[PDB]
């Protein structure tokens, strides 16, 4: 199990590598054997989509009293947590774990 | 059936399906003799009431009655927490009622 947290796999999702194909500038009219070092300045943009299906393990606890749950605080604040600021900057105000429900040992 | 055979089992559990939750609750009850098997006319005069706003007339019966018209009679605190944290609405659909293991002393 990865020490930083997560799922350890011998064959994880493969690395996806992307590069802009070089586009040479105008070459000299006389042959030169050296590799070209004059290229048209280029960059690329586009959209990327990733879809992941997750399997869930439902809880079947017989605990009587209510569990601890992650919840936002109703108390008034200048900004909504996990939202944008007045300058459009998105922020994550706190780390959120996964361990709120309980089960016996 | 017979004296030495139970007429029912203890059923108390909650079953959570996709769009439905089934709550079952079993309780032990005690029923005394009310009014010494008599019907009695009652009123604010019999109870000593004086105010016009609290005057009444009615009858007290030797019968008891079963009441389960409170949510905690069916939902445990954990089930209630699940219902309120995971659903936009709910409503009762059908009812099953049982009396068993009668013991008269």
């Amino acid at each position: 199990s990865p020490l930083m947290g997560g799922f350890g796999m011998k064959h994880p999702p493969p690395q996806i590598l992307i590069k802009n194909t070089p586009v040479p500038a105008d070459p000299p009219t006389a042959f030169n054997k050296d590799k070209l070092n004059s290229f048209i300045t280029q960059y690329s943009t586009g959209q990327v989509s990733v879809e992941i299906e997750w399997e869930l393990q439902k809880e079947n606890s017989k605990r009587w009293n209510p569990e601890i749950q992650y919840t936002s605080n109703y108390y008034k604040s200048n900004n909504v947590e996990f939202a944008v600021n007045t300058e459009g900057v998105y922020s994550e105000p706190r780390p959120i774990g996964t361990r709120y429900l309980t089960r016996n040992l | 059936d017979g004296v030495g055979s139970s007429s029912g089992n203890w059923h108390c559990d909650s079953q959570w399906l996709g769009d439905r939750v089934i709550t079952t609750s079993t309780r032990t009850w005690a029923l005394p003799t009310y009014n010494n098997h008599l019907y009695k006319q009652i009123s604010n005069s019999t109870s000593g009431g004086s105010s016009n706003d609290n005057a009444y007339f009615g009858y007290s019966t030797p019968w008891g009655y079963f009441d389960f018209n409170r949510f905690h009679c069916h939902f445990s605190p954990r089930d209630w927490q699940r219902l309120i944290n995971n659903n936009w609405g709910f409503r009762p659909k059908r009812l099953n009622f049982k009396l068993f293991n009668i013991q008269v002393k």
